[PDB]
């Protein structure tokens, strides 16, 4: 119903899937990151 | 949580994806900036030190 | 009055700098609500309102009145608004969100649209105290002689595309200022056109007009009277000539 | 006759590579107008007398 | 994950790859210009 | 949606030879990091 | 009544999204509290 | 409290929601600098502290 | 007392809504740093005072 | 009678929503308030 | 003094009401702190001393 | 006699409802000032 | 058969991340024990 | 994919799978032979 | 060799259940000889 964008529902749930595969992507690679990080140097 | 996706349906992702990439990029030059500050957590430092050079 | 604190630090010097705070807070409200007398109410794309229309509101209506008997102006008001409110433009969405552009959708230096945009002022001339016209051309301003510079009538119009397109007939003078806004051009098709100074550079051997190419210079909008230039024949003019700077670009040389 | 690519593979990596490297062009230009700002200046300095290099700090 | 060939129907990709060059070009000056300040790590 | 004017069959090819590009890039990258761990490690 | 021109029901569904993301939000703040408050408190 | 959603009757989503979003990433951001301020709970010279570095 | 939604008559809810909004967060902020300002009530430097820190 | 041209309905509804909000402000600043005055009262 | 209400006859009770906002505010603000300054209402020294804090 | 274009039938509700507030205001005033004086008097 | 390449393109890479993750975490567990 | 239509799917899966466990003896070897790093060497003299 | 997506599941199931014994026999050597000589 609601768009002020012009995308129905399906486009939206197709876009946001891409979208977070990307982000668990991205914070896959910070979470290898940080624990390599903590056990060169940890910080807590 | 079932609905996050309507997102989509307020913001374009044109706008959405340059506000992304420039705040990423930004926050991370930040912090390594915040890190090669202190004497320690300076990656470049320590290892020049550690190694002796 | 040296060491006198009224109470805690506060001295004078504290009491009056607080108080330039206050009255300066007091001074952007007063500014920043008379910067809303053209403009607001704010508008969506779809030429609806909006619901964010500021955090300061839209101050009371004041009253201009002119001179000449041309009327009372009153601003803020729906009248001034909607009398130079565009309408029939040739535009089309880029999307359905907001804060993207409209492409023109056809010719944009004649459908009037982005740099060639033009405002519907009042088809009344501009008027000097005695309400003679302002611009007149300097056959009609009795007494009027170049007083120096580079004479350009007679030179021809060399514009963007480098090639030629007429000679420069007349001169339109500001009469009360003493000075040329537009000039006229002798055009090759038969027809005469106006252009303003500002937008043509005097060499010594011609008038180069960067902006526009040949093929616009006679697509310009003509004024009714040969004597005499409204406002609104100002506008159109105007911005026909200066959206060449975008619109013309793809054929502007050297 | 010469210059024509049949794959469209090979078109568009030739195509996308020439793209990145006219912008990493554009950066070095950039880059290198700043360089020689910034060195001419200096050397323009060691023109100067030796007093400009003596001149007491405002501390900051 | 395997969607992510979306990004080009989302911006034009001449002036996507001519901002990569700049970026990565800039990048690798930032980084050469940080371990030339370092006496360690220059090699001039 | 496409917005730029592509399809999925262009943007598939394109993304194709980008992520070629890309590859070779992290290639070079690796190995060039490889050979400055041996010269001046920093770890 | 409505100034942006939503109706109650779209209203409703935006607001239950809303509050899912703002309890999520609250919900890794109290986790990263606690185990601050459990690192290093600060009462 | 059971007519909160009527406030998206009043507000723009878009908005509220960019500005919210500025107003918490800076509201972490000063946190967290305050915090890195104090040196009792600055975590970098606490790790360096705790573990002898 | 009984009349007071008339202000709502008299006001425009999106500005008071705003308006209220920054007094009150500039507000707590002020208030929040009185505090912090003074030895006696900054909760940081009493709890690193407290727990031996 | 309107300076913004609201009926005496919406308003009341305003009103009763805008109050709500207000008394679980009012509700959570107690609860703060006295926690912080059996850790550290100032009165 | 019954007739008190004519002065909503040559005021805008909204400008009237955004005045004395504003005029309220600034008044408490300023009065707490002159009470702040002298150290015999600053409720807070009052309280670190009567309770040994 | 109207500056501001309001007859006295909508004036005089206004002052109503104003002077409803107003006192409420001096009342929690009064009180607190009662205490203050009880608490640190400064006559 | 480019259908088919992709398929099992997708097995071996598949089985090869889970060898890598298994990796990772010995890695992770050997830098625990011992340092480098 | 296109590796796959190059080579047979078993000549690059059996050229990859000897690299790699040559790779891991070699590296196993390395640490085995330095006295730290011996897991046999470390264990002994721990539980001794 | 082709086969059957149904054979190679079946003799790939009947592959995995000798894995999985070898497994399960190896780990339990390991823990047997983890206590009688730790490493
Ligand atoms: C629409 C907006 C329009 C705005 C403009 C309107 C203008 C019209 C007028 C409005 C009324 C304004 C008020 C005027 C009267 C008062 C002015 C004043 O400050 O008098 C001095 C008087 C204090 O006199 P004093 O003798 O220096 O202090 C004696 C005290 O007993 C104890 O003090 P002390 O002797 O101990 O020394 C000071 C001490 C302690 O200082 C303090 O007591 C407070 C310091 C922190 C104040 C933080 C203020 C934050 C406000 C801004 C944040 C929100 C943003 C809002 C603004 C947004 C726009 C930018 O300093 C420290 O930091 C100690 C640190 C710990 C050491 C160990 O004011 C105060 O009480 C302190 C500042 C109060 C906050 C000011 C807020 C602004
Ligand atoms: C103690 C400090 C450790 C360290 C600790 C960490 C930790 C911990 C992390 C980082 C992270 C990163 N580190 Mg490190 N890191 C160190 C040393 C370095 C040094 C250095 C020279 O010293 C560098 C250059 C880097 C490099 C990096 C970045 C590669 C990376 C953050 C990515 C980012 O900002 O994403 C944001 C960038 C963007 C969103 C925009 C990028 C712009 C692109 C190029 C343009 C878009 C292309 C277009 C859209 C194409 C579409 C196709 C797509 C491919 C789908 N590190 C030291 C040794 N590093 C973080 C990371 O990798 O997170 C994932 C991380 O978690
Ligand atoms: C000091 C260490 C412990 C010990 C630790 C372990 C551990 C731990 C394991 C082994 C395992 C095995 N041990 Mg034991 N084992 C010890 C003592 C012995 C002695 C001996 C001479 O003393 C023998 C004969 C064996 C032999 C064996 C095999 C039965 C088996 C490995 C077979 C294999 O890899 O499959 C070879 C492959 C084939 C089947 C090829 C067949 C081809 C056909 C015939 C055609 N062990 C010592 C005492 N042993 C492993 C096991 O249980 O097997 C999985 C195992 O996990
Ligand atoms: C250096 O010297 C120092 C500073 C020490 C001392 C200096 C002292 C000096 C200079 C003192 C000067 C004092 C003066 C000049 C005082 C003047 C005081 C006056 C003129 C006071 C008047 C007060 C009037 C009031 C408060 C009236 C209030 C009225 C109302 C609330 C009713 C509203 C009115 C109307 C008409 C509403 C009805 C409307 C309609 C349409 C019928
Ligand atoms: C000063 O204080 C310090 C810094 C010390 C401490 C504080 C630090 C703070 C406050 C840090 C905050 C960090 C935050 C808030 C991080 C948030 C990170 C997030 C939200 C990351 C999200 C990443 C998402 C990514 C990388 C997504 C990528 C997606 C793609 C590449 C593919 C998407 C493809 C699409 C959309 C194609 C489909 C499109 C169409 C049109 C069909
Ligand atoms: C001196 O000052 C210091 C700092 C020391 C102390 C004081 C600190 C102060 C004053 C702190 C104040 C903090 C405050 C006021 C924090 C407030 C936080 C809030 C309200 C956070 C809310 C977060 C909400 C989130 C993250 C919501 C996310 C929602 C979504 C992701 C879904 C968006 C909506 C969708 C998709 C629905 C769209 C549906 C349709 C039909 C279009
Ligand atoms: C030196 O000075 C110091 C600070 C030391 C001492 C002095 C301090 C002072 C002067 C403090 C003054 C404090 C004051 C005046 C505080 C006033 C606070 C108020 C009035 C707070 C009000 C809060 C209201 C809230 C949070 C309302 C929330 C409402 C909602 C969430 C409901 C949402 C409303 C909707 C949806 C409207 C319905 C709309 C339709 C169309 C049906
Ligand atoms: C040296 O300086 C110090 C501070 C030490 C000494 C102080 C000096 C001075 C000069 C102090 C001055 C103090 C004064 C003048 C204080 C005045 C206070 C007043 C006049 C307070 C008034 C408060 C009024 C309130 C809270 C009214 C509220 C009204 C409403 C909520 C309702 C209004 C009507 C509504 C919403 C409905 C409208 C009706 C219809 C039918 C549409
Ligand atoms: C304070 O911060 C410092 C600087 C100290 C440290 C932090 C640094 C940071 C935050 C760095 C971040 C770096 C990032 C995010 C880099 C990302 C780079 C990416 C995504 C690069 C992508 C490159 C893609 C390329 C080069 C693809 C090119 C493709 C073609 C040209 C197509 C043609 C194909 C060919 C030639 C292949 C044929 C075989
Ligand atoms: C390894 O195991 C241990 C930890 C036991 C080893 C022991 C000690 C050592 C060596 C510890 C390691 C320290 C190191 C080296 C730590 C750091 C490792 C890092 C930083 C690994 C990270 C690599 C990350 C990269 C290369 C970043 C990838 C991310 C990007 C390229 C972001 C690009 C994002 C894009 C293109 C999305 C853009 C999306 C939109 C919508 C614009
Ligand atoms: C020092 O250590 C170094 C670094 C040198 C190396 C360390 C660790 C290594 C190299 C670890 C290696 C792990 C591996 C290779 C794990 C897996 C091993 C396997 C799969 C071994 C070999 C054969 C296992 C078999 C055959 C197990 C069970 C199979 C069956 C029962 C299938 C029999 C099939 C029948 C009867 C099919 C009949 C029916 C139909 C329809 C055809
Ligand atoms: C200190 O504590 C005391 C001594 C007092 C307490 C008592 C006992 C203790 C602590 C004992 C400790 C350790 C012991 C007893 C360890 C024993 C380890 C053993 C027996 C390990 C391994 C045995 C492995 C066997 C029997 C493996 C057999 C393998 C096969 C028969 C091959 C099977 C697979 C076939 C034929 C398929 C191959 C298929 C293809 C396609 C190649």
């Amino acid at each position: 119903d609601l768009s002020f964008t012009g995308l129905s529902d399906e486009q939206a749930q197709e876009l946001h899937s891409v979208y977070m595969s990307g982000l668990w992507l991205f914070v896959t690679i910070a979470v290898i990151a940080h624990i390599a990080v903590y056990i060169w140097r940890p910080w807590l | 949580m079932s609905k996050f996706y309507k997102i989509w349906q307020v913001f374009d992702p044109r706008r959405v994806f340059v506000a992304q990439g420039v705040f990423l990029f930004l926050l991370a030059v930040m912090i390594h900036l915040i890190l090669l500050s202190k004497p320690d957590y300076n990656w470049l430092d320590v290892g020049t030190a550690k190694y002796g050079r | 009055m040296v060491g006198v604190n009224f109470f805690g630090d506060f001295d004078l010097a504290s009491l009056a700098i607080w108080s330039f705070w206050g009255f300066l807070a007091f001074l952007i409200y007063y500014l920043q609500t008379e910067n809303m007398r053209e403009g607001y109410p704010l508008e969506m794309e779809d030429g609806s309102v909006a619901p964010n229309q500021g955090l300061f509101p839209v101050p009371k209506p004041k009253t201009f009145k002119l001179p000449n008997g041309r009327g009372e102006i009153v601003m803020p008001s729906a009248e001034n608004e909607a009398a130079h409110r565009r309408n029939d433009l040739a535009l089309a969405r880029t999307s359905v969100s907001e804060g993207f552009p409209h492409a023109p959708t056809g010719n944009a230096l004649v459908d009037g649209v982005g740099p060639a945009s033009w405002v519907p002022r009042r088809d009344e001339p501009e008027l000097d105290a005695h309400g003679h016209n302002k611009i007149m051309p300097m056959a009609l301003a009795k007494g009027f002689n170049v007083t120096a510079g580079r004479d350009p009538r007679g030179l021809p119009v060399q514009a963007a595309d480098l090639e030629v397109v007429g000679r420069v007939s007349e001169l339109w003078v500001d009469v009360p200022e003493q000075m040329v806004r537009y000039l006229e051009i002798d055009l090759n098709s038969g027809k005469k056109r106006l252009v303003p100074m500002t937008l043509a550079k005097i060499w010594a051997d011609r008038v180069r007009v960067n902006a526009i190419a040949s093929d616009s210079f006679e697509n310009i909008p003509a004024t009714r009277s040969a004597s005499e230039v409204t406002k609104l024949e100002e506008d159109k003019i105007s911005g026909y000539v200066a959206g060449g700077w975008l619109y013309d670009a793809d054929k502007r040389k050297r | 006759n010469y210059s024509h690519e049949p794959n469209a593979v090979i078109n568009l990596r030739v195509w996308a590579l020439g793209q990145m490297v006219w912008g990493a062009f554009l950066a070095a230009v950039g880059v290198v107008v700043v360089i020689c700002l910034l060195v001419g200046t200096y050397l323009a300095g060691l023109l100067l007398p030796e007093q400009s290099k003596q001149a007491p700090s405002p501390y900051g």
